[PDB]
């Protein structure tokens, strides 16, 4: 089972708990990676067929008039169409989105809200929570002089 | 010993006599029994009930638990077993092996004490010790008892494992390696699945910066978490904990400063009069209880009312609102003040950490670093009130962070690795001085206390004070401080039930009139103090919501309006 | 023969009599009813009663003392039955208090007697006095009352006993640092510091910068390297001849000049620099009003002066007359950056509190030199103490608040090489302007060129070079120009003892005039309260009940000439 | 500062200044070294000892010594239109020494 998970990957992970404090871990025995019970919910919506503004319109239902700004969210969390072009060329398939805005115009709480909806959202404020909350590092782990 | 019988038999009685804790035992088996998650093996059982039955055996177990608590340990896992069948062979073999722990509750009396108070003569008792959870480790289990199987014969033995950590009493020294032969020599099998294993921590709990003394070093408490109380609380919790204050290894007897090692074997955790209430209650029926409140907040500094006004209305607060959608808005009102020295501002500063049931007053560290993160002094402000003096010592990254904590009320680590949101339900209070020495009336504050437009706005109400020059305000300054040369604890108390027992909503009369004057703000194009958003809306909301914590109702009535929108111009003109 | 000792003490606590009252037994049974296992005996008694059972304790302390304390058990014990734990002896002395430089080795483990300061305490930590045990081979059990467990089984092999915790006895234990009293440091001397260990409940008594009486028992313990300390057994912390002669002296019309002529007599000039100084030392009034307001009586001067100018010599002269005083230069404290500090004694291995030079003079003064160039983070703890009177210390995850109630001498060198007038002092004196707004009064000691002035202060210097300078000590206490500077010292500290005045309302509407007046051609609001300090300061030094109308005068021609100056 | 097994308490050395004790300390170039440098040199200079606090030792040393300086003015050339308080970095309070 060896070379089957990759750093940063989301799985679930199937094992035995193995153990005067005893340590504890986990023997994977088998791994996957990330529907009748949700078509049915699927099924719905899309018979009404009121897809763009019912959707823009559900995201930040306690915002006034941000219709236009909220259609853009709608198409960010649903993204585009990464297209791999082949011979070694790369065309992301994502949308990125700028809010410019005077004080008290709740530009903010969009940001709370997509954060909320998204499964990979993460909300960031100031200078990236400072340079080093915004990219990344390598840290020496004491114990074994490994750097992670 | 036979007297270990009779302590067993004890408890029994103490069952029999009071039905209520073991018809709880049988819901609990209803319950498990409907499910066949399952609950743990532990009850809380009430020492004023014990007292009243056996004082001997609740002082007993005060001060011998070694040899009081077992027998009661013994005689609930008796009852448990015994009052009704366990009807299945492979679950009942497993799941009825857990011994049934025991929670205390009640009056402690003498033994209700705190790190400070707990002494060297209290040892080898069982206190209650309120304090603050400093830091915690991580959670790890305890080998109980092991279970062992030899296969040439097809015959489970089992073995226990205790130590002085979790065993009440100084057992033989048990633990040794794994066994590997039986008594007939046969080759024995490991059987990880069958071995029993409880959930162990220490967290250590200080006690509060709150009511600590001056000038002393603090007093600490070891506390160990076990089985399924092992995580209760997180670090800054207010906790109560009741365990065993006992000690360990040696003081130095065997093989200088080496003191015997004294911690708490915690068995139970609880986080954190009528007459006032018919003080409370009867004096607020007067047609001028508002004013009477804004006197009271340092009598002794003349003028500002306003301010003492706006400074009440923070403490009262407003109400943080959350909807089935998940969303939370804010409740919590800020104040900045801002002018030339010599007018008080850190004299109220410093009043309101003499006023509040909770508050920090630090100076411009403020939110998380780095690793367990330390807690910021603004992220150890929740549910509290904040006193910042020197705010315009900010650094960049204390200016640009402050703008979660200031209108989300959250604090959020973003840092490399670790990601948290962290509660920061406070209400910010702060006072500036002009950096050029001199405040101008003829620039806008931005233009001189130089922090931006960005941050000063965030403020609900900006004061800006300045002592004039006119004779007829030093005349009355100066006599004030010269005549030197309701009360507050019952201030205090109204402080804390309005925050408490009332909780204001809004009424579309009131909203008829804040529409209203917000609709004239942002038509008035007049020149105020900030430039109207719809933050003054939210404003209005809060200050009507803290006017209705002072009068005492669950509605909202004209007054409150046309006071917050009052007071709102005042700080605007 | 050890039960006769043990009766002799029981029949001298249970008998001996003063002011009625069985002193020692009567304390004992009040400290039972209060339910705290101490007592207190006075040696100065112990010898009335009995000279040899006092000879005895003085001689071989190391064993009878233990008697004591097991007697006073028994004695406790048969009280309890009347009314139907080992018990601790404090002993106090009136007996002089040998200096601590003439402790020597025919004092080893005799009763020694010492007086101090403490410069430091550490956390508590746990000590053993009453065990149980148990063989691990065949259980056999025992109790026990440096100790250490059998080797063998009484009754197993070697070290067979284990200790059982939940059947034993233990106490606590506190480690102090104490050092001479600065009235007795020799010049170009380190004082001596002495390590001090208290137990049960002694502890927690004393807190760093206090001034205490030590009754112990002197001794060492460990090429042959050996460590010193002191078992702490009790500590403590005006006649009527100068009671009067100082209420004599309180009608003198001419003690203020008297007074302010004695500040540095060897000084020229500076007559209005000299009573800034006895208002410093005399200070003002500290009230606390019901609304948690307190109001700092201390007083703050800062003396700008430029170079040669003899400000050194003006801070110098005054530690030796204030009765609690400290000298600070260069960033050099007590030991520590000016303020309170944690750090870890490696000899008992502990960690101690250790107060800094503003920690040591609580209710004092303290004289700070080279104030422009001292670290600014010091600079923060100082703004705080000097108008809040306390200093904060954060360690970990614990913050500390301790009180510092000393009045500030200040001296600092302008930006430029002379102070200029055509500029405000916030633009002249090195250092920040916000600790300048905090300063009761600033002078500028002036160097305006003088003929005779300077001649006189020529020939001082070819005084001190031709050893005439002796001699001129004895022509200016002939000339009867100085009070004493221990006299004055007491003087210092009686009237900071005896006198605490209040403001009369005709001050009170004449400040408040002075006031308007001023703001009028104009000074804030926060000098008001250090003008009013200096009304007291003068009320206090006459001992007058109340202030007067008449100290106003002067009182705003000192504030005139400190503020106006600059 | 030095350990010593022998006695087993931190033991002291003494730097320059204490060797120069009834000598002359020479100090070249005397403006480029940083003023904490340039601080011990002042209270040498006027208390004519060393007082020191560190790893728990504290004690002063006797540093009777004469101190003759070579310095630089501002830009490498000294300005004869202005005064030596404005020609070099060395501030007043140690020029009058
Ligand atoms: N149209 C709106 N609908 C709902 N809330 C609003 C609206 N406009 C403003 N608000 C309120 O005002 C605040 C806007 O602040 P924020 O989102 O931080 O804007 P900015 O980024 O300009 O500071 C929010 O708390 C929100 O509750
Ligand atoms: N209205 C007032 N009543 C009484 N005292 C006042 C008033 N205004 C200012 N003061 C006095 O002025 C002093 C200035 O304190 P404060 O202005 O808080 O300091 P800062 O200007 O450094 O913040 C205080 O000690 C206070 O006693
Ligand atoms: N009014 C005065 N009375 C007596 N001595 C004076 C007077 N003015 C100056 N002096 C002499 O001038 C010297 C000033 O040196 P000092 O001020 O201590 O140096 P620094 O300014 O570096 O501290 C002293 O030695 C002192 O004897
Ligand atoms: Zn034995």
């Amino acid at each position: 089972l060896v070379r089957s998970l990759s750093p940063g990957d989301i799985v679930d992970v199937t094992g035995i708990f193995l153990p005067l404090l005893t340590e504890t871990y986990l023997e994977a025995q088998f791994v996957r990676q990330h529907t009748s019970d949700v078509e049915e919910r699927v099924m719905e919506l899309i018979t009404s067929g009121d897809v763009y503004n019912r959707l823009a319109k559900s995201i930040a239902p306690e915002i006034y008039g941000n219709l236009d700004v909220k259609k853009a969210l709608l198409l960010l969390l649903v993204g585009g169409v990464d297209k791999r072009v082949g011979d070694g060329m790369k065309i992301r398939g994502d949308i990125n989105v700028c809010l410019m805005g005077d004080p008290g115009v709740a530009k903010s709480q969009l940001l709370k809200a997509i954060c909320k909806i998204s499964p990979r959202g993460v909300y960031t404020t100031g200078k990236g929570s400072s340079g080093v909350g915004l990219t990344a590092a390598v840290m020496k782990d004491p114990v074994t002089d490994e750097m992670i | 010993d036979a007297v270990f019988g009779d302590r067993v038999r004890r408890f029994q009685e103490f069952l029999d006599t009071f039905t209520s804790y073991r018809d709880s035992v049988r819901s609990i088996q209803v319950y498990n029994s409907n499910n066949a998650n399952i609950l743990p093996h532990r009850i809380i059982i009430s020492l004023d009930d014990l007292r009243e039955f056996d004082r001997s055996f609740w002082s007993g177990i005060l001060v011998e638990p070694a040899y009081f608590i077992p027998p009661a340990e013994k005689a609930l896992t008796d009852l448990a077993d015994s009052m009704d069948d366990v009807p299945h062979p492979n679950a009942s073999a497993v799941s009825s092996r857990h011994p049934w722990k025991l929670s205390f509750k009640g009056s402690f009396g003498a033994h209700a004490l705190s790190p400070r108070t707990l002494t060297a003569q209290h040892l080898n008792k069982l206190v209650s010790v309120e304090g603050i959870v400093t830091k915690t480790s991580l959670v790890r289990p305890k080998l109980i008892r092991s279970v062992h199987y030899a296969a040439k014969t097809g015959r489970f033995h089992y073995r226990d494992y205790t130590d002085a950590t979790t065993t009440l009493t100084t057992r033989i020294p048990t633990p040794a390696i794994y066994p590997t032969e039986d008594t007939e020599g046969n080759k024995l099998t490991t059987e990880y699945g069958y071995s029993t294993f409880i959930d162990h921590q220490r967290i250590t709990v200080q006690e509060m910066p709150e009511m600590a003394p001056a000038g002393q070093l603090p007093r600490s408490i070891d506390v160990i978490l076990d089985d399924d109380l092992v995580d209760k609380t997180k670090p800054g919790d207010r906790v109560n904990v009741v365990g065993v204050f006992k000690s360990l290894g040696a003081g130095g007897m065997n093989q200088t400063l080496i003191g015997f090692k004294t911690l708490i074997l915690g068995n139970t955790v609880y986080p954190l009069t009528d007459f006032d209430i018919r003080n409370i209650n009867k004096l607020s029926k007067k047609k001028d209880i508002f004013d009477i409140l804004s006197q009271s907040l340092a009598p002794s500094i003349y003028g500002h009312d306003h301010i003492k006004k706006a400074i009440l209305l923070m403490l009262m607060g407003g109400v943080e609102k959350n909807l089935e959608n998940g969303s939370h808005l804010r409740g919590d009102i800020n104040i900045l003040m801002v002018g030339d020295p010599s007018t008080a501002k850190s004299q109220l500063l410093r009043f309101v950490l003499n006023t509040a049931s909770l508050a920090i007053a630090t100076t411009g560290g403020l939110t998380a670093a780095v690793t367990r993160l330390e807690a910021g002094a603004m992220v150890l402000a929740d549910r509290g009130v904040v006193c910042i003096d020197e705010f315009d010592k900010m650094t960049d990254v204390d200016r640009v962070a402050i703008h979660e904590v200031m209108e989300q009320q959250t604090v959020t680590i973003a840092k490399a690795g670790i990601h948290t949101t962290l509660n920061a339900r406070c209400s910010v209070i702060a006072a500036a001085n002009p950096v050029f020495g001199q405040y101008d009336v003829n620039r806008d504050p931005h233009q001189n206390i130089a922090l931006p437009d960005s941050l000063l706005s965030r403020f609900d109400l900006l004061f800006v004070v300045t002592d004039d020059i006119n004779e007829i305000r030093d005349r009355s300054i100066s006599e004030h401080v010269l005549r030197t040369h309701v009360t507050i604890p019952f201030l205090r108390k109204y402080v804390q039930y309005a925050k408490e027992r009332v909780i204001p909503q809004l009424t579309q009369e009131a909203i008829n009139v804040i529409v209203k004057n917000y609709t004239d703000l942002r038509n008035d194009d007049n020149t105020k103090k900030s430039p109207i958003t719809a933050r003054t809306l939210e404003t209005l909301i809060r200050l009507a919501t803290a006017h209705a914590k002072v009068r005492l109702s669950k509605t909202v009535n004209k007054v409150d309006a046309k006071v917050a929108a009052n007071l709102l111009r005042f700080a605007l003109l | 023969d050890n039960t006769e000792i043990i009766k002799s003490f029981k029949n001298f606590i249970l008998e001996f009599r003063l002011d009625s009252q069985f002193i020692y037994r009567d304390q004992l049974r009040n400290n039972i009813l209060v339910k705290n296992y101490s007592l207190t005996v006075n040696m100065e008694h112990l010898i009335g009663y009995n000279e040899d059972i006092y000879k005895k304790l003085s001689d071989e302390p190391s064993d009878i003392i233990p008697l004591f304390e097991t007697a006073i058990t028994q004695v406790a014990k048969r009280i309890s039955i009347l009314s139907r734990p080992t018990f601790q002896l404090i002993l106090n002395s009136n007996a002089n208090q040998i200096p601590l430089r003439d402790l020597d080795s025919e004092h080893v483990s005799k009763i020694v007697r010492l007086s101090g300061i403490i410069i430091s305490t550490s956390v508590l930590s746990s000590r053993a006095t009453y065990l149980s045990i148990m063989c691990r081979n065949c259980r056999h059990t025992t109790s026990i009352t440096t100790v250490s467990l059998p080797r063998s089984c009484l009754s197993c092999g070697p070290d067979p006993y284990i200790i059982i915790h939940e059947s034993s006895k233990f106490i606590d234990q506190q480690f102090l640092k104490l050092q001479e009293i600065p009235e007795l440091v020799p010049v170009g001397e380190m004082p001596r510091n002495l390590t001090m260990t208290c137990d049960r409940y002694l502890t927690n008594k004393v807190i760093p910068g206090t001034r205490v009486t030590i009754v112990g028992i002197y001794s060492i313990y460990n090429v042959a390297i050996r460590t010193p300390y002191i078992k702490i057994l009790g500590i403590q912390s005006f006649t009527e001849e100068e009671e009067e002669e100082f209420l004599q002296l309180s009608r003198n019309p001419k003690l203020y000049e008297i007074l302010t002529n004695s500040i540095a007599p060897s000084i020229f000039g500076n007559e209005d620099i000299k009573k800034a100084i006895v208002c410093l030392l005399m200070g003002g009034s500290k009230k606390i009003l019901p609304d948690g307001m307190r109001l700092r009586g201390d007083i703050n001067v800062l003396l700008l002066g430029d170079p040669g100018t003899a400000k050194s010599q003006l801070l110098k002269f005054v530690e030796k007359v204030s009765p609690i005083a400290v000298y600070t230069s260069g960033k050099g404290s007590s030991a520590a950056g000016l303020t309170a500090s944690v750090q870890r004694d490696p000899m008992t291995r502990e960690f101690y509190l250790e107060g800094g030079a503003m920690v040591l003079a609580d209710g004092g003064v303290v004289c700070i030199d080279e104030f422009d160039k001292m670290r600014d983070e010091d600079r923060v703890a100082i703004h705080e103490a000097m108008e809040q009177q306390t200093i904060s210390i954060a360690k970990a995850g614990i913050t500390t608040v301790l009180n510092s109630r000393t009045s500030v001498l200040a001296a600092a060198n302008p930006i430029y090489g002379r102070y200029d007038d055509l500029k405000s002092p916030g633009d002249n004196i090195d250092f920040q302007t916000t600790i300048l707004s905090r300063f009761d009064m600033i002078f500028i000691v002036k160097d305006d060129h003088n003929e005779e002035r300077d001649i006189s202060i020529a020939n001082h210097v070819i005084n001190i070079h031709t050893g005439n300078a002796n001699a001129m000590q004895n022509q200016q206490e002939e000339n009867g120009s100085e009070i004493s500077i221990e006299k004055m010292k007491r003087y210092i500290t009686y009237c900071r003892l005896k006198c605490a005045p209040r403001l009369s309302p005709q001050a009170a509407e004449k400040l408040s005039s002075n006031f308007v007046t001023i703001r009028k051609q104009l000074i804030t609001i926060r000098q008001l309260e250090a003008i009013i300090r200096i009304t007291e300061s003068l009320a206090k030094l006459e001992l007058s009940p109340i202030a007067q109308e008449r100290h106003v005068d002067e009182a705003i021609r000192l504030f005139q000439a400190s503020t106006m100056d600059a | 500062v030095r350990k010593d097994p022998i006695t087993k308490e931190w033991t002291l050395e003494g730097g320059a200044l204490v060797l120069a004790d009834k000598g002359v300390c020479l100090i070249d170039e005397f403006d480029k070294m940083n003023d904490q440098d340039r601080t011990s040199i002042h209270e040498a200079m006027e208390q004519q000892s060393i007082s020191i606090s560190k790893a728990g030792i504290v004690t002063t040393l006797q540093a009777r010594c004469s101190i003759i300086a070579a310095a630089n003015p501002n830009g490498g050339r000294y300005n004869s239109t202005l005064p030596l308080a404005q020609n070099v970095s060395l501030t007043e309070p140690i020029l009058s020494a």
